[PDB]
């Protein structure tokens, strides 16, 4: 039985970035030629790898990251990388061993009037850590008072929407996000690339 | 209005180097965007760097090397440390939480680099 | 490196116009762009976020209008405290990003 990517890259929509979606790969041939044979998955940054020997390796299990974000904030998503998504959204350790695929979805994602379903934090008391989801959409405390968890000033909601429209500009039309996170624990491998 | 008071600046030779101050009463310095705006005399605004809730601070690539940010978590003060002063610089110097529904700016602190 | 060239350097209307401000973006932005009140010798002041949404506490007259690049700040009826300057800011990087020269608000 082949592996899902293609079920993943082309799933009808998305996860929002703060709660980034997680699908497990586990005990299935990758063959990762061929979604690199897809170019039109633009981006295809890799760490911690190399991309062709991909399909030589093996690994106990591969995640498949899926989620929007901004074609702007593509570049917080990278090893050491700081800023909005990097910090409070999806924190990519400075060690990274995977790859990032990202491609311009305007012409699906982005809605007349803008596409608000997808959400984003910005506020939370110290970064996350690598690969940590934080779903928590309590009232966020930006002061000495507490505020019993009910908006208002200095406590604010730590998600925003996007809104994406169609007609933005190339960095800030949305970018489907699908992030290949690795595994090998002390034990022998289910995912083989050969 | 939420108030924050800005401090530490006064005349300062060409070459210099100075830290100016930034506290905060109400809100909480290490738990919000913080942000340095200069406003050099009779000219536009130009926002310096920020200081984000984690730590993740940014500069302008005409302030790159020369400005850094800080903060303090006990007394709740946000620093901005400056290096290489030129008689350019002299502007009043802002510190202002940004929020998407707020934008709480000080009252700024004159820096005036002149002999 | 996004240039915003604001317009007019002056508006010089009488007390109660409607105060149309012009603010166009070398780039296409989007929406993320900030408009800034600012009376003399105090600091600014946020008027409009993302070039639609009114601030907390700022008065209903004041809306902002436009997209990409070609924004304009709309204020319904110039109040006497209203006659200061006004700086629209880019926010593709929010909250950095590069201001316009502003736009004074005096007539004589």
């Amino acid at each position: 039985n082949l592996c899902p990517f293609h079920e993943v890259f082309n799933a009808t929509t998305f996860a929002s970035v703060y709660a980034w979606n997680r699908k497990r790969i586990s005990n299935c041939v990758a063959d990762y030629s061929v979604i690199y044979n897809f170019a039109p998955f633009f981006a295809f940054k890799c760490y911690g790898v190399s991309p062709t020997k991909l399909n030589d390796l093996c690994f106990t299990n591969v995640y498949a990251d899926s989620f929007v974000i901004r074609g702007n904030e593509v570049s917080q998503i990278a090893p050491g990388q700081t800023g909005n998504i990097a910090d409070y959204n999806y924190k990519l350790p400075d060690d990274f061993t995977g790859c990032v695929i990202a491609w311009n979805s305007n012409k699906l994602d982005s809605k007349p009037s803008g596409n608000y379903n997808y959400l984003y934090r910005f506020l939370r008391k110290s970064k996350l850590k690598p690969f940590e989801r934080d779903i928590s959409t309590e009232i966020y405390q930006a002061g000495n008072k507490p505020c019993n968890g009910v908006a208002g000033p200095n406590c604010y909601s730590p998600l925003q929407s996007y809104g994406f429209r169609p007609t933005y500009g190339v960095g800030h039309q949305p970018y489907r996000v699908v992030v290949l996170s690795f595994e090998l624990l002390h034990a022998p491998a289910t995912v083989c690339g050969p | 209005e939420v108030q924050v008071v800005e401090s530490g600046g006064g005349l300062i030779q060409p070459g210099g180097s100075l830290r100016l101050s930034c506290t905060a009463s109400e809100l909480i310095i290490s738990r919000n965007y913080m942000s340095w705006v200069r406003q050099a005399p009779g000219k536009g605004l130009e926002w310096l760097s920020v200081i984000y809730p984690g730590g993740s601070s940014f500069y302008t690539d005409s302030l790159k090397g020369r400005f850094t940010i800080s903060v303090d978590n006990s007394k709740n003060t946000l620093y901005l440390q400056m290096n290489r002063l030129g008689v350019e610089d002299t502007a009043i110097y802002y510190c202002v939480r940004d929020a998407p529904s707020e934008s709480d700016w000080g009252q700024g602190t004159l820096v005036t680099v002149s002999s | 490196e996004i240039v915003l060239t604001q317009s007019p350097a002056t508006l010089s209307l009488f007390p109660g116009e409607r105060a149309t401000l012009s603010c166009r973006a070398s780039q296409n932005i989007g929406h993320f762009l900030t408009w800034y009140q600012q009376k003399p010798g105090q600091a600014p002041r946020l008027l409009i976020y993302d070039a639609s949404n009114r601030a907390t506490g700022v008065p209903a007259r004041f809306s902002g209008s436009g997209s990409e690049t070609e924004f304009t700040l709309t204020i319904s009826s110039l109040g006497p405290e209203d006659f200061a300057v006004y700086y629209c800011q880019e926010r593709s990087d929010w909250p950095r990003g590069t201001f316009g020269q502003g736009t004074k608000v005096e007539i004589k």
